[PDB]
């Protein structure tokens, strides 16, 4: 065939696959597997995310609970200052801001 | 073939006068919203003179008067660049 | 002009053989399972049943409630039509029909049935001033809440039992 | 009155710390061509050209200066922000071709009620694969705040 | 097949019972019916003639399984009519144009007489295969040549009984 | 103030409650949620031929053709 | 248009031509393999994504509450806004 | 608009435990069976998936006192709240004035497990 009959040969057995050549009881399962997770698994991972959002931001904010009470301080906006933009209120942040001042300003 | 009181016309007002209050509203809140970021986060402050505020700011910042280029982006606004930035 | 989204065979003169073909399949005439015995008079139905089928059998097959669906426009050959379902609600609502659960069965498809969006443009344009849009819903409502699960072998049987029919729409 | 946008705080340190250009990697490149422009009727957010002025600048790597090392904190996050853009352009394109190929064979009214949604899911869906595998998921609050901080500000006299 | 679940003759005819009116009770005319369900149809199937290859002589599991066979083979026939004709309605819809107005036509189907001629004899030749499915021939292959002949005018046996 | 315990179980579960409800209810109990279903069955379905030309077949067609295969 | 006229239709489940019925099965089973692939990316953010204010969080349990047991006095203040 | 009947409604739940337990059982000879049983073991699976989030709140509670902020009452001043943010730069334009330093704070409490002093 020459090249040709190469690059033709390569792409028959690259372009093989088919779903009329799976068997009939995989060709039933995916479709089955497909409308399981559409049904119940889709429905589902909202969910799951919901518990894990409320359980990792709990740990995010008893960690700044414990810091306060260790330092036994009762100036909670040196902490986390509410009317502050954003995320901005949490002490790293303010000390963040801080350096950025420190630096530019003179 | 056409007329005024055709499902077709009739239809289109319906669904125009029904949903263009409701999605004017809705994107307007999300306008507020994004307005509420922004002027926290970098509010517009009107200066009276851009040539005594810049050099205030370049006394502030310590910054070299001759390697800051000052252009005029607008007719309200005015932008100071650094001239030796990659 | 002619009936909407109907072929014109001349003027004014639309083609309603899917709608006569349609009508046939539902098997608009009474079932019963025992054969009038001999001896035996009208079949009991009191005044308060018979009330029930009273703005059903007034259907003079028009078919303007047909020709006014949206939903007949768009798959002609799939969705039965307002004037169909309603003959179907009446044979079903009929206290001396014995095969309500056979009819529901064959009805409960997603096509012949359920096309219906309640535009009720059926209900506004009858000459007769019938209501085909709340029967259809009176008939969803009935059999959503009598389905069961052997309501396909149903249908099946009552398939075999009309294996020698002759050439014609039939339930099936 | 007159306005006057000026580099902000963070630009300012950032161009004081700067030890050398950095190059800009493949992704980098196509990342920030596949941006949208943004129209800053105001000023607030970053957009395509001063990322590109963030990547573009060389900061030293052990530096243990408080200051240097928010400015490199800062460049990383814009960094995950930019190669994340690249995957948009690949989720829009299948979204659209394999809905296509599969209605190839339907009438004109079916590609107009689905090739739309599915173009849109489909660059959602990029957008989170994107997004996803630059590591954007694992950031703090304080990686995605010091990347978000504008690098204009308006003027504040005194 | 390759399983290794056992069942007894009892479960084996419940299965080949329930398959049998399942196929024969679906509606074929819908094409979202099959469409859907011959996946799940095969799979059962499959499973089926399993465990029902030793009572493929009994006398009660033995009939269940060649009309199982008789239905499915109706089924992939008809199926296959109602397709083609399907193809041609909307080829004759697309050459109406955008809005019936002509506008954006497609090219009208030109040998739609002899196409008509080509499918009443697959319609006549479905009704010999399998003379005891003529109502299901006549839900799927009837009615759509009763709506291939609202749009041309053509000639089958049967043309009578659909009101034309 | 300085409460010994803070109690959470009630007004967290609450806030469960709340939004699984919600997201389960508009993904499981309307019926506008089959309106998919419905536009496709009504406007897409039963309508496509193999004899129409359209344009994927056609691009897939001609760059094979240009290629060789 | 044209279309051909010697169509050798299917005669029974063993002796099938390839229509569009067909070729609807394969789109069916084609989007529902989408479906079970797409799920991968509601199923990955749920596992990979943490909400967490800095790298000072794990560094204070580490060092004031390795075993998730010790009691932080509360002050009511300070989350409540006021 | 719709599909045919495939089962029963929603809050019947003895015919929706039966559709579920076929899942197992009973393998499904049609789709629309099939489809039917996946709602009616949704219902369950998602019914024990809240089951555990409130089963798993009381037995072991959140210790931080933010979920205060989450009472439905409250919903409608936080909403209030992300409106009403002082305007300003987000930069600092002068140093805060704290009583305490928590960087340096924490910095030795960090290092010593034990306060500046
Ligand atoms: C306990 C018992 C309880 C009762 C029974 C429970 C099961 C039944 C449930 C109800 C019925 C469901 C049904 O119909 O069955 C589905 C189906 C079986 O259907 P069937 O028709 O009855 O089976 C007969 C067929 O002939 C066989 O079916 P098939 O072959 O046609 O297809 C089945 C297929 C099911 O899947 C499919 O068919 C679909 C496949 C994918 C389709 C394409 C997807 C495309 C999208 C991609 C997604 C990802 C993208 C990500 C992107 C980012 O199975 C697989 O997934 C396996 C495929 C791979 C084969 C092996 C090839 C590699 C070489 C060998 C590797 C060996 C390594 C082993 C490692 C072991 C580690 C410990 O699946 C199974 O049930 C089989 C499961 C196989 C794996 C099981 C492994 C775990 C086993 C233990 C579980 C229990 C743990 C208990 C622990 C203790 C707890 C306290
Ligand atoms: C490794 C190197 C690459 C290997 C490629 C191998 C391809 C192959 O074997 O194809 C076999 C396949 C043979 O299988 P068959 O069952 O006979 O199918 C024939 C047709 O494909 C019939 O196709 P169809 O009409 O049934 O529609 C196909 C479409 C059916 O599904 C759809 O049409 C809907 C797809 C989703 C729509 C929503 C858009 C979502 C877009 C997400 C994009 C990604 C986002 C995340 C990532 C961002 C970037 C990082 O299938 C899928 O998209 C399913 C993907 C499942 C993936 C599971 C893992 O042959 C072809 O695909 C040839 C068709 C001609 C080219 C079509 C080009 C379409 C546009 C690309
Ligand atoms: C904006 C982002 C979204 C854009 C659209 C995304 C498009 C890609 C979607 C990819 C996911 C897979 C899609 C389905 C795969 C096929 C499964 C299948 O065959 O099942 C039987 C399928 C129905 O499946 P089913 O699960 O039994 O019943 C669906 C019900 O929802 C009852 O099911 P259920 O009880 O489980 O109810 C749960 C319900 C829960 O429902 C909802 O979540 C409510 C929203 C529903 C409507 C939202 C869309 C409204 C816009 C117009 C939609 C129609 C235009 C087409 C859209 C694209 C369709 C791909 O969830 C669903 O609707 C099912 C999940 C997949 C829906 C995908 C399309 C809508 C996504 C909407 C996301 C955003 C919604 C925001 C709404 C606004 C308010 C927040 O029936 C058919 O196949 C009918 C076909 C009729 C025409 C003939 C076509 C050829 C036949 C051969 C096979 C064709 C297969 C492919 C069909 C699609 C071709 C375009
Ligand atoms: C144990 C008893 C069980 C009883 C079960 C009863 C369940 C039903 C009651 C409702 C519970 C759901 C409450 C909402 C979730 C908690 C609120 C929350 O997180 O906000 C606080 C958060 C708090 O964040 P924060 O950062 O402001 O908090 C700090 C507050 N300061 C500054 C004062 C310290 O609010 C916000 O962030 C502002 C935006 C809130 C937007 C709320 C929108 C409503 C969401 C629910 C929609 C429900 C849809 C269904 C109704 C249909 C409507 C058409
Ligand atoms: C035929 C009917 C069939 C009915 C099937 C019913 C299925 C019920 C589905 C339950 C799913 C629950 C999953 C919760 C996932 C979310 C929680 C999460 O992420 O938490 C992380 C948690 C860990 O986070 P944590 O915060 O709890 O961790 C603290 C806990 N300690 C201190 C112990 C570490 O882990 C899990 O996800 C574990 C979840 C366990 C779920 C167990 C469910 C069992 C369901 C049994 C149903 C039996 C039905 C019988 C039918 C009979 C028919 C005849
Ligand atoms: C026709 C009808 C027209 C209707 C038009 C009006 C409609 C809209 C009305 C106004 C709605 C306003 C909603 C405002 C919501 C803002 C909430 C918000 O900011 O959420 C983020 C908020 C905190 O913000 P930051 O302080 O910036 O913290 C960042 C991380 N340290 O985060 C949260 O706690 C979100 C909680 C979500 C819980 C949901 C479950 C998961
Ligand atoms: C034809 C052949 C098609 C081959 C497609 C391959 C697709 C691979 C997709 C996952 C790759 C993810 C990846 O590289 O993420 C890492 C990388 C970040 O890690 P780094 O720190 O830069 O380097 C890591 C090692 N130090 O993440 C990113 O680049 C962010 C996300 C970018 C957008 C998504 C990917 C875009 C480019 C690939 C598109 C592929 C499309 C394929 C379509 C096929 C259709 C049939
Ligand atoms: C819904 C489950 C079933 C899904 C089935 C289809 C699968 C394919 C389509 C995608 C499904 C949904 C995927 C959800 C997971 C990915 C979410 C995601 O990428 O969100 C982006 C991002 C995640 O936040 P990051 O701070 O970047 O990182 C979080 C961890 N620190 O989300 C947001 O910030 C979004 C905030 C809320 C916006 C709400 C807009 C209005 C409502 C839109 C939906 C209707
Ligand atoms: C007569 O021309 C047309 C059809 O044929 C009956 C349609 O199906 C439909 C209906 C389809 C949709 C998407 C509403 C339209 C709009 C159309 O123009
Ligand atoms: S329009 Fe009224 S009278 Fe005429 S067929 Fe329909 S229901 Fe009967
Ligand atoms: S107009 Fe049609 S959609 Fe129903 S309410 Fe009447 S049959
Ligand atoms: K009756």
């Amino acid at each position: 065939g020459g090249i040709g009959g190469v690059w033709r040969g390569a792409f028959e057995v690259a372009s093989a696959y088919t779903a009329l050549n799976l068997e009939r009881q995989r060709f039933a399962n995916i479709i089955r597997l497909g409308t399981f997770c559409r049904v119940v698994i889709w429905p589902v991972i909202p969910l799951v995310g919901l518990f894990h959002y409320i359980r990792q931001r709990d740990r995010d904010w008893y960690a700044l609970e414990l810091l306060r009470s260790r330092c036994k301080s009762e100036d909670c906006a040196a902490f986390y200052d509410w009317t502050m933009p954003g995320s901005s209120g949490h002490w790293r942040m303010q000390n963040d801001l801080e350096i950025i001042r420190r630096a530019a300003n003179v | 073939m056409l007329r005024y009181d055709s499902l077709l016309w009739q239809c289109t007002l319906a669904a125009g006068i029904w949903f263009i209050p409701q999605d004017v509203a809705a994107i307007s809140a999300f306008l507020l919203y994004g307005r509420s970021k922004s002027r926290t986060i970098n509010q517009p402050v009107y200066v009276d003179n851009i040539d005594t505020a810049a050099n205030e700011y370049f006394k502030r910042k310590g910054l070299d008067p001759t390697k800051m280029i000052m252009m005029r982006k607008s007719s309200k606004i005015t932008e100071i660049r650094y001239g030796e930035m990659y | 002009q002619p009936l909407p989204h109907t072929y014109v065979l001349k003027d004014l003169v639309p083609d309603l053989s899917n709608f006569y073909n349609q009508y046939k399949s539902i098997e608009p005439f009474l079932k019963r399972r025992r054969a009038k015995q001999p001896g035996e008079k009208e079949y009991y139905q009191s005044i308060e049943d018979r009330e029930k089928l009273d703005g059903m059998y007034e259907c003079n097959l028009c078919a303007c409630c047909m020709t006014s669906c949206p939903s007949y426009w768009w798959n002609p050959e799939y969705y039965l039509g307002p004037a169909v379902l309603l003959q179907a609600y009446r044979w079903i609502a009929d206290s001396r029909d014995e095969f309500t659960t056979e009819r529901m069965a064959w009805i409960n498809d997603s096509m012949r049935l359920y096309r219906c969006h309640g535009i009720m443009n059926c209900t506004s344009c009858c000459p007769k001033g019938l209501d085909p849009a709340k029967a259809i819903a009176k008939m969803k409502a009935a059999i959503a809440a009598a389905y069961e699960p052997g309501w396909t072998k149903i249908v099946a049987q009552e398939s075999i039992a009309n294996k020698k029919r002759e050439s014609g729409m039939m339930y099936a | 009155a007159n306005l006057l946008l000026v580099p902000s705080d963070i630009t300012i340190i950032e161009e004081k710390n700067k030890i050398a250009k950095r190059r800009i990697r493949l992704l980098e490149k196509t990342g920030l061509a596949l941006m949208f422009p943004v129209f800053h009727w105001r000023y607030s957010k970053l957009d395509k050209h001063d990322m590109y002025n963030i990547l573009r600048r060389k900061f030293d790597p052990s530096a243990s200066d408080p200051a240097i090392d928010i400015c490199r904190r800062r460049q990383e996050s814009v960094r995950r922000r930019v190669i994340a853009q690249n995957g948009l352009l690949p989720g829009l394109l299948l979204g659209v071709s394999l809905p296509w190929w599969s209605l190839r064979r339907y009438n004109y009214q079916s590609k107009l009620i689905v090739l739309p949604f599915c173009a849109y899911f489909g660059a959602i869906c990029g957008r989170i694969a994107g997004h996803g595998l630059s590591w954007r998921w694992v950031e703090t609050d304080r990686q995605r705040m010091l990347g978000n901080l504008p690098a204009k500000v308006y003027y504040r006299p005194k | 097949m390759l399983t290794v679940d056992k069942f007894t003759r009892a479960e084996a005819l419940q299965r080949a019972s329930n398959l049998y009116y399942q196929v024969l009770g679906t509606n074929w005319e819908d094409g979202l019916n099959l469409v859907l369900d011959v996946p799940f149809w095969e799979s059962e199937l499959e499973k089926v003639d399993h465990m029902c290859e030793p009572y493929l002589c009994d006398d009660e599991i033995g009939p269940i399984i060649r009309n199982l066979h008789e239905t499915v083979n109706c089924m992939y026939a008809c199926e296959d009519v109602r397709d083609h004709i399907n193809e041609l309605l909307e080829l004759s819809s697309r050459a109406e144009g955008v809005m019936g107005s002509g506008a954006a036509a497609s090219e009208e189907v030109e040998n739609m007489p002899e196409q008509c001629g080509m499918v009443t004899k697959a319609y006549e030749d479905l009704l010999a295969r399998y003379p005891e499915h003529h109502p299901k021939i006549e839900q799927t292959v009837g009615h759509g040549l009763a709506v291939l002949r609202q749009l041309e005018k053509f000639n089958f046996k049967s043309s009578h009984r659909y009101f034309f | 103030n300085k409460p010994v315990v803070v109690n959470t179980s009630g007004v967290v579960n609450t806030a469960v409650l709340g939004i699984s409800g919600a997201w389960l209810y508009f993904y499981c109990v309307p019926l506008r949620r089959k309106e998919w279903y419905d536009i496709m069955m009504d406007y897409v379905h039963h309508k496509r031929t193999q004899y129409a030309s359209n344009f994927p077949d056609k691009a897939v067609r001609t760059a094979l053709r240009f290629a060789k295969v | 248009a044209r279309v051909p006229e010697d169509i050798e239709f299917t005669k029974n489940r063993y002796t099938r031509r390839y229509n569009l019925a067909t070729e609807d099965r394969v789109k069916l089973l084609n989007w529902n393999a989408f479906c079970i692939a797409v799920t991968a990316l509601p199923i990955a953010y749920v596992y990979y994504s943490w909400y967490e204010s800095s790298e000072d969080t794990d560094m204070i349990y580490r060092t004031m509450d390795p075993m998730r047991e010790a009691k932080a006095d509360y002050y009511l203040p300070l989350l409540r806004g006021h | 608009s719709g599909n045919a009947a495939r089962g029963p409604p929603l809050y019947d739940l003895p015919g929706n435990f039966r559709y579920a337990k076929e899942f197992f059982t009973k393998p499904a000879i049609s789709y629309g069976e099939f489809h039917q049983q996946c709602t009616s073991l949704r219902l369950f699976v998602c019914a024990g998936t809240v089951g555990y989030m409130l089963f798993s709140f009381t037995m072991w509670p959140c210790r931080s006192s933010y979920w205060k902020n989450w009472a439905v009452w409250k919903v409608p001043g936080n909403i209030m709240h992300h409106f009403s943010k002082r305007s300003g730069s987000i930069f600092l334009d002068e140093p805060l004035k704290r009583t305490i330093d928590v960087p340096k704070t924490y910095a030795h409490l960090i290092a010593t497990r034990r306060l500046p002093g």
